[PDB]
RNA sequence: UAAUUGCGAUAACGAACGAGACCUUAACCUGCUAAAUAGCCCGUAUUGCCUUGGCAGUACGCCGGCUUCUUAGAGGGACUAUCGGCUCAAGCCGAUGGAAGUUUGAGGCAAUAACAGGUCUGUGAUGCCCUUAGAUGUUCUGGGCCGCACGCGCGCUACACUGACAGAGCCAGCGAGUACUCCCUUGGCCGAGAGGCCCGGGUAAUCUUGUUAAACUCUGUCGUGCUGGGGAUAGAGCAUUGCAAUUAUUGCUCUUCAACGAGGAAUCCCUAGUAAGCGCAAGUCAUCAGCUUGCGUUGAUUACGUCCCUGCCCUUUGUACACACC
């Protein structure tokens, strides 16, 4: 049983169902007595396409800009290999989870 | 010239075919007695001094 | 302990941070004195802060600052700005506020600007500005 | 010590300008007053203002501020305040050596004698000009003398070897008194010859 | 139009005789009257500085301004 | 009291700082005074006979202040902008050889060293000392 | 600044459903609407409760048409 | 009243769309939840100068402390509240407080009925007609779309001293970036210059990047002369991109030094961080932005109106018009 530090990176589109993932992940992990660092909060990326609306040319001109945004919050605890796999399990849509040891 | 100064005391409607000339109630400010009205080209408000080259000429309505 | 309080000050894009420590009527701007930053004839905009309170209330602060963003004369705005809500934080904590209440009506009295930020900003636009192309025959 | 050695000069006495103090205002005539606005001392004209959100909120503020900013126009000039504040200053320093009053003594006597005190307005007749010959609002009349000074400086050294830290110092100098060689009196005459017509 | 770069007796005498009175001298004034260039007015400007016959009201890169001692 | 660089006005300071390599009198010229632009972006040379030693008294002032600096920073410090006819005007870099070369020459004065663990050139114990020393030349100088 | 018949339709029927419960303080009145209502929006609340507590400050002098309570 | 927004009157009563509500964003929080891919205080080590006890920097801490500044979550905050003056009512005008009092500021979406508006050259959406092996299919070589006595539109650079040139001083924000092949690029050396070579970082709040941009500020030279204002036109040389640069792709050095002195009759855009000045990022892209979509810096003059011109909405009224005053 060595501890290795994990760091864990989450990524989505949606803000109410990420913010929920960690709430109940910091809690499955504190009730288990484990040393919990922060859910940091990484900067939203915001890219955007902006295209004219006519397709032939004819008429005014007129431009309409589309939007999308990304949140990360990604979080670290310090806890052993084997037991941070039950920890993660039962995530819904939309989230994307990344491991890293960290080692 | 025997300039005159009078005084305003009230604001009546703006006139003019654009609005420029606004038509005021001005006060003589030596014999409080005698009561006029003029016709000013920009912007007035109540109690302002106004200074009369000439004090015999009123304006219409 | 040591007796400090932190305040900052904002304009368009210029952010000043101050932290005002207990000292001897020190202060010093981005490590300079008050005789280095700011353009010559833009100096005076930084004294007015102390000649309307008195030089003989900087007896023992001491002010350090840092500032960032913005450009020339965006920054000695917020600078300035610093000054003046450092001397009346630090007042507030540690001394009488009778002072502080008489250093704030006096204050805002000759200028309110320099205790409060002016909210501006620039409004994007589909044709410049506010300003459209030229027509051709209307 | 951590102020200048100059200002401590001045820490002592009344609050006032670089040089001038704003004590001893002229008394020469009314109608004029509650739109120059002096009661509120300024070191240096420049501030960010909010006098243009209301109607008569730009009445009370400084005149060099109103001075100074009409100083900067014609594309190259614009947004370039920090030219316009070394302009009036060294023009207030060069009106200081040719007569003992007071450089502000000078532009307040300036500004009160270059404003028309009738014109004649536009009303309509199919063609034709039924000029009226109103009268003037006091508002008005320093808004538009303070552009026919400016004007006149900016003529004159269009061109010119003198520069526009003199032309405007010589002008305000010449329209403290009837000089009539001044721009902004050539200018306020004619019109007010032209009302007198009207009549 | 055109004035004289060079500087003779019959325009030196013009200086030590008249500045004594003048209430401004600025680089304007001896392109007017002295009837010199510019950059002899800022040469003949600058050496009589240290004479002691007049005195600086402000400097600056743009214009200079003198008065009388 | 004492006094440092950032006590004293930097206009004065910099050209103390030239009077002072004059009495020295060691600064390593390689010939390209006189030919060189000091920038693509202009057209004549600088006007003042003893430019080589002027901007690189301001240049070991800079480094003073800043922890990490090489020629390509230097490159775009100095640099401004080209009229390039009648087109709009861009921004564009100093000339690489002058900035670079000054302050090689730099480097055997004793002024400023190099700084391989992360790259650049970094002030050096005794060269910062010796530019805190000409401070006091205009502090008390008043 | 004047107020729709969703805003003024509303305030009416507040008023007399619960007269005694709310009274001539804005602040209070803001708090008790939101108990009693279903408001989706804070802005819109805000605005209800700024017309019936206006309501009440001229009931207070004689009764006014088109209000009856208990 | 910004509004068929309301107060109300009423042969009408009760309702459905549009407006408003609403959604994104820009301004406020020393209160909550926090953070070595964001900072500060503090503690070590260490440097210079006064020496004091000081002042200004360096490197380290990973449970030493903390969250004012940075960051994104949960919520709070304005309702015209309070005060004074008009009115029966809906409401309007001024002041005080306050981060904020025009619907707080700026946007997205947006009804019925229509036009012979634009698009078959966006579509493997599509009727009919046409040609289909000497092809209107597809593909390879070469050229053209840029050809110039002339008229018109959207822009760029200027006619200088409120300027040009030379040295020094020195302040932003929105964004983009590595494959089955190199995409943004720091540092070192060589090189007048543009460029070249060798290690290396970053799939990115971690590296480029503090993108220390331009205008602007201080000190000098030139001196009103179309002159050091202005950079069109033209010769020669050295380079980069690509399979290929001539009808020059673009970039750099030297030389050539045109018209143009504030512009006729006419005419376009605009109300506060707004006009104008100046630059940066992205789009198209092997290379080329004087164009567009966005971002910040500096920052004003003048109105707070009217229906006179060019037009819009509702009512009363006239008509020989209904393809509707062309
Ligand atoms: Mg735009
Ligand atoms: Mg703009
Ligand atoms: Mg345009
Ligand atoms: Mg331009
Ligand atoms: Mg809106
Ligand atoms: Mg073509
Ligand atoms: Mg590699
Ligand atoms: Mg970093
Ligand atoms: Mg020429
Ligand atoms: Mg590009
Ligand atoms: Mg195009
Ligand atoms: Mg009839
Ligand atoms: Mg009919």
């Amino acid at each position: 049983p060595k501890v290795h530090k994990i760091r864990i990176t989450l990524t989505s589109r949606k803000v109410q169902s990420l913010e929920k993932v960690c709430q109940e992940l910091i809690e499955r992990a504190k009730n288990k007595d484990l040393r919990v660092k922060g859910p940091v909060r990484m900067p939203t990326k915001t890219l955007k396409i902006t295209t004219r609306k006519t397709p032939c040319g004819e008429g005014s001109k007129t431009w309409d800009a589309y939007e999308m945004r990304i949140h990360k919050r990604l979080i670290d605890l310090t806890a052993p290999t084997e037991i941070v796999k039950q920890i993660i399990i039962n995530i819904e849509a939309g989230v994307e989870v990344e491991v890293t040891i960290a080692a | 010239a025997p300039v005159k100064f009078v005084k305003v005391t009230r604001v009546l409607g703006r006139t003019g075919s654009r609005g420029g000339v606004t038509q005021v109630r001005v006060e003589f400010m030596d014999d409080t007695t005698r009561s006029i009205i003029r016709n000013v080209k920009g912007p007035v408000r109540e109690n302002d001094i106004l200074v009369l080259l000439e004090s015999e000429r009123e304006a219409r309505r | 302990s040591v007796q400090a309080v932190q305040v900052f000050g904002k304009k368009k894009n210029a952010t000043a941070v101050a932290r005002c420590v207990q000292g001897k009527g020190l202060i010093k701007v981005n490590g300079k004195p008050l005789k280095l930053f700011a353009p010559e004839i833009l100096r005076a905009k930084l004294y007015e802060p102390i000649l309307i309170l008195g030089t003989d209330k900087f007896a023992d602060v001491d002010i350090r600052i840092r500032v960032a963003g913005g450009g020339h004369t965006s920054q000695v705005y917020a600078v300035r700005q610093a000054i003046a809500k450092s001397i009346v934080a630090y007042y507030a904590k540690y001394v009488d506020e009778h002072s502080k209440n008489l250093l704030k009506q006096e204050l805002i009295q000759f200028d309110r600007s320099l205790l409060v930020a002016d909210p501006r900003r620039c409004e994007p636009k589909k044709f410049g500005g506010r300003g459209a192309r030229a027509r051709f025959q209307k | 010590d951590v102020l200048p050695k100059e200002v401590l000069a001045e820490v002592g006495s009344v609050k006032l300008f670089n040089r001038w103090s704003y004590d001893d205002i002229e008394i020469r005539d009314i109608s004029l007053t509650d739109y120059i606005q002096i009661r509120a001392p300024v070191y240096i004209p420049h501030s960010a203002g909010r006098y243009a959100v209301k109607r008569f909120r730009k009445a009370n503020c400084p005149i060099i501020e109103r001075l100074t900013n009409s100083l900067m126009m014609h594309g190259r000039n614009n947004g370039k305040k920090l030219m316009a504040v070394r302009i009036v200053a060294h023009a207030f320093e060069i009106i200081h050596l040719m007569t003992d009053q007071n450089p502000i003594q000078v532009a307040v006597d300036a500004i009160v004698n270059c404003g028309p005190r009738e014109d004649s307005t536009r009303i309509g007749s199919a063609g034709t000009v039924r000029r009226q010959a109103v009268d003037v609002s006091p508002l008005r009349r320093v808004n538009q003398a303070i552009a026919l000074l400016t004007t006149g400086a900016r003529e004159a050294a269009f061109r010119n070897v003198k520069t526009i830290a003199e032309c405007l110092a010589e002008e305000l100098i010449n329209a403290a008194k009837g000089s009539s060689n001044s721009y902004a009196i050539k200018k306020k005459d004619e019109l007010e010859r032209v009302a007198k017509s009207n009549r | 139009a055109q004035h004289s770069v060079i500087l003779d007796k019959a325009t030196s005498d013009k200086l030590y005789k008249d500045v004594q009175s003048y209430r401004l001298v600025t680089v304007a004034t001896l392109v007017d009257r002295l009837k010199i260039n510019g950059a002899l007015a800022r040469k003949c400007l600058k050496d009589l500085e240290e004479k002691g016959l007049i005195r600086q009201v402000v400097g600056h890169s743009k214009m200079k301004i003198y008065t009388r001692a | 009291g004492g006094v440092t660089v950032r006590d004293v006005d930097a206009h004065k300071f910099v050209a103390a700082y030239a009077a002072f390599l004059k009495r020295q009198g060691k600064l390593p010229v390689p010939g390209w005074v006189d030919t060189v632009k000091t920038g693509n972006a202009k057209e004549l040379p600088p006007q003042d006979i003893d430019w080589w030693y002027i901007r690189a008294a301001s240049v070991a002032r800079h480094v003073y202040l800043r922890k990490t600096v090489g020629v390509g920073r230097l490159r775009k410090v100095h640099g401004s902008a080209k009229n390039r006819g009648t087109r709009p005007s861009h921004h564009v870099d100093a000339s690489g050889s002058v900035d670079r070369k000054i302050m090689q020459a730099l480097e055997k004065i004793q002024v400023l060293e190099k700084d391989e663990e992360r790259g650049g050139r970094r002030i050096t114990q005794q060269g910062q000392r010796d530019l805190d020393r000409i401070a006091q030349t205009v502090a008390e100088a008043d | 600044r004047v107020r729709t018949k969703t805003v003024k339709k509303s305030a009416k029927v507040i008023i007399e459903k619960y007269y005694p419960r709310l009274t001539l303080d804005f602040e209070t009145n803001k708090r008790v609407c939101d108990e009693i209502a279903v408001i989706s929006s804070k802005r819109l609340r805000n605005k209800i409760a700024g017309y019936t507590t206006h309501l009440m400050k001229r009931i207070q002098r004689g009764p006014v048409r088109g209000i009856s309570f208990k």
